[PDB]
């Protein structure tokens, strides 16, 4: 993906395509890329995604496509598509197995009784 | 001293037995050596 | 072993693990030495001494983390916990295509958090694990994230020095795989690298200026080396100047604060933001 | 003779001299790491009431053992029950009812046909 | 090194007992067990003198500590 | 491509500069943490 961003959008992503991955695929670091870059730009690079319709050359049809897909829906899709996934087994072996009194009694998140 | 209670069914040999993968192993550099012998026991 | 009283193996298992020893039976060996090791545990530096001369790396690091869980005062080779546990990371390391059963990046950051003296070699040690791997974008990963928790300058100089060298090796390698290729996508591969090569030296100052400014950020002279370090970036000097002026507790200031509310209203003067400038007077009081 | 620890006798008995082992689903679950650790072997399970065990229970009596290869050595799993008749006793309404955990895996794969 | 001190053996084990336990490693040519006369037992030790030192030898490395009547018997230099 | 060759001799050039100036810093700390806490005061 950044060696994408080097050929096509360049000038727009020079944060993401210069950076290691790690400083540039957390949910902050997308959201600022991404928040940041102009929307007609935010989408074409959905569009290389393959997450929304292709853009195409109709300056009315562009007004729909940016229309229908807003640039804050965008991010947030670019956003779960690029992001790292949590390994839920380091999250799962980061726990005690006994439960304390903040898990044996959990009034508000126990109406399964 | 303290390594009665450490020798066990282990110790013995009892629990390293039913795998068998070794004897192919074994057959292998146990006929170089039976060669070995030979051609040293050759010029005496 | 099975006929003899239990104290007369000594006896058998030198002559035993001799034999063996002598032989390329790496298999069988492994199975009788933890044998003889529960009766007598003090050969099992002699073990991991064996293991390594068979290439067995793999139950070399296995044995070498039991001698470092036994937490001796001294070994019975004559090492403490802390050379065995080097010797772990300088077996790790230097292997990682064979250590395949302990989880090394795990041992390797709990070593840096125990370790002090030392961090900036063991981020080199984590990174090189990778590079050997070929995990090249780990490699980065273990560097870009190093030089933002390293925390001191002499450890900061190891991390930058190898992670310049690391990626002026990549781009050699790959400037000469264009030179023979000739192909214009693996150029505009090779161009992306040194973008990235040629960004991480511009980031130096910056880089090296973040590491004082995690040793005392009340030093309020780092913060105008920190202003300064983005001259003609007018945001960003702007941004570190809200960063810098709540950062510093004024009580133990070196410099002192009103050099940072008059630099920045004078910042704001310079460009002309006068009501910018006069807000950061009035916040200043 | 040579086992003269009461333990080591247990532990020879264990994995070497009984052929048939018995042992309750739960007291199954409690043994398992020293079973683990002691080498432990078996062929063959065989359940009984295999429907009042919950699907938990039932799954780890196939794992009392370290594979030997790549693959498994279990040879048989036998179980016999009856799903017409009661449950596991699963006694919080919602874990019993919405999420299922009243299904024993002996029902489980009868629903499976 | 000729002469063992010998150590740990049961109230059943004779003079022979121990002659059948250590020639074994080498020639025995005499066993002498000190009784003592307040308990009329033996006090659970004995000498042996062997003609060679590396009988002697053989017979500390591989009677030290070995099995009789399930005790572990002591065999020693004396010094 | 020569173009190449002659920019990356100066990223090697700059590379080598960084060597020396982090040098610098590092010996400047010495004094520093040999200098006591109580200096400032």
């Amino acid at each position: 993906l950044q060696k994408a961003a080097f050929r096509l959008f360049n000038e727009t992503m020079k944060e993401f395509y210069v950076l290691n991955v790690s400083g540039v695929d957390t949910r902050r670091a997308l959201q600022k890329q991404f928040g940041d870059m102009n929307h007609a730009e935010v989408y074409r690079f959905a569009e290389y995604l393959h997450l929304v319709p292709a853009f195409g050359e109709d300056p009315n049809h562009q007004t729909s496509l940016l229309h229908l897909y807003p640039h804050q829906h965008l991010v947030e899709t670019i956003t779960l598509h690029c992001e790292r996934r949590p390994n839920q087994l380091t999250q799962l072996n980061e726990k005690p197995l006994f439960p304390t009194e903040k898990v044996i009694w959990d009034e508000n998140i126990i109406p399964y009784e | 001293a303290d390594l009665l209670r450490n020798i066990d069914a282990h110790y013995f040999g009892y629990l390293d037995d039913e795998d068998g993968r070794l004897i192919p192993l074994e057959k292998l550099i146990e006929e170089k050596n039976i060669e070995r012998i030979n051609k040293e026991f050759a010029e005496k | 072993l099975r006929s003899l009283p239990v104290t007369q193996h000594m006896r058998i298992w030198t002559l035993y693990i001799g034999f063996l020893t002598s032989h390329d039976l790496p298999e069988t060996t492994i199975r009788v030495y933890r044998r003889y090791l529960k009766m007598n545990p003090k050969a099992r530096e002699d073990y991991v001494e064996y293991l390594i001369e068979r290439d067995q790396i793999d139950e070399a690091a296995k044995e070498l983390t039991t001698l470092v869980n036994q937490d001796q005062n001294v070994s019975e080779k004559g090492r403490t916990a802390h050379q065995l546990w080097t010797q772990l990371c300088d077996l790790i390391s230097k292997n990682p295509v064979k250590i395949f059963s302990l989880n090394v990046d795990a041992i390797i950051r709990q070593g840096i958090y125990r370790y002090t003296d030392q961090v900036g070699f063991l981020w080199c040690s984590l990174a090189d694990y990778y590079i050997r791997s070929a995990e090249f974008e780990r490699a980065r990963d273990v560097y870009e994230e190093a030089i933002a928790k390293v925390s001191t300058v002499r450890d900061f100089a190891q991390v930058y020095d190898a992670y310049a060298a690391f990626e002026e090796r990549e781009v050699s390698i790959m400037m000469q795989e264009v030179e023979q290729s000739g192909d214009p996508e693996e150029e505009v591969d090779l161009e992306w690298m040194f973008q990235r090569y040629q960004h991480l030296m511009e980031r130096k100052n910056e880089l090296m200026n973040s590491v004082l400014l995690r040793q005392n950020p009340h030093n309020v002279g780092e913060w105008l080396n920190r202003v300064n370090i983005y001259e003609g970036n007018y945001n960003k000097q702007i941004e570190t100047f809200k960063e810098a002026v709540k950062s510093v507790n004024p009580k133990i200031q070196v410099g002192k604060v009103r050099d940072l509310w008059i630099g920045l209203a004078k910042l704001y003067e310079d460009n002309g933001d006068l009501d910018a400038a006069r807000k950061t007077f009035e916040t200043a009081v | 003779e040579l086992l003269r620890n009461g333990r080591d006798r247990t532990e020879y008995l264990l994995v070497k001299e009984a052929k048939i082992i018995a042992m309750t689903c739960t007291h199954a679950a409690l043994r398992r790491n020293e079973l683990v650790k002691l080498g432990f072997r078996y062929d063959n399970i065989v359940m009984e009431e295999a429907a009042q065990i919950l699907e938990v229970e039932t799954f780890i009596p196939l794992l009392l053992q370290n594979p030997q290869d790549g693959h498994n050595r279990l040879k048989r799993w036998i179980m016999i029950g009856d799903h017409h008749q009661l449950p596991p006793v699963v006694q919080n309404q919602a874990f019993q009812k919405y999420s299922n955990m009243e299904q024993s895996l002996f029902a489980r794969l009868v629903r499976l046909s | 090194k000729r002469t063992l001190y010998v150590g740990g053996f049961t109230e059943d084990v004779t003079e022979k007992v121990l002659m059948a336990a250590f020639i074994p490693f080498g020639d025995v040519v005499a066993i002498s067990i000190p009784m003592d006369y307040e308990s009329g037992k033996h006090r659970g030790f004995g000498f042996v003198e062997f003609d060679m030192a590396e009988d002697a030898a053989m017979a500390i490395d591989n009677m030290n500590e070995s099995e009789l009547f399930g005790k572990t018997i002591r065999v020693n230099f004396a010094r | 491509m020569k173009d190449f060759n002659q920019r990356f001799r100066d990223l090697h050039k700059l590379r080598q500069r960084a060597r020396k100036e982090n040098h610098e810093q590092v010996v400047e700390e010495d004094r520093r943490s040999k200098l006591p806490k109580n200096h400032e005061a």
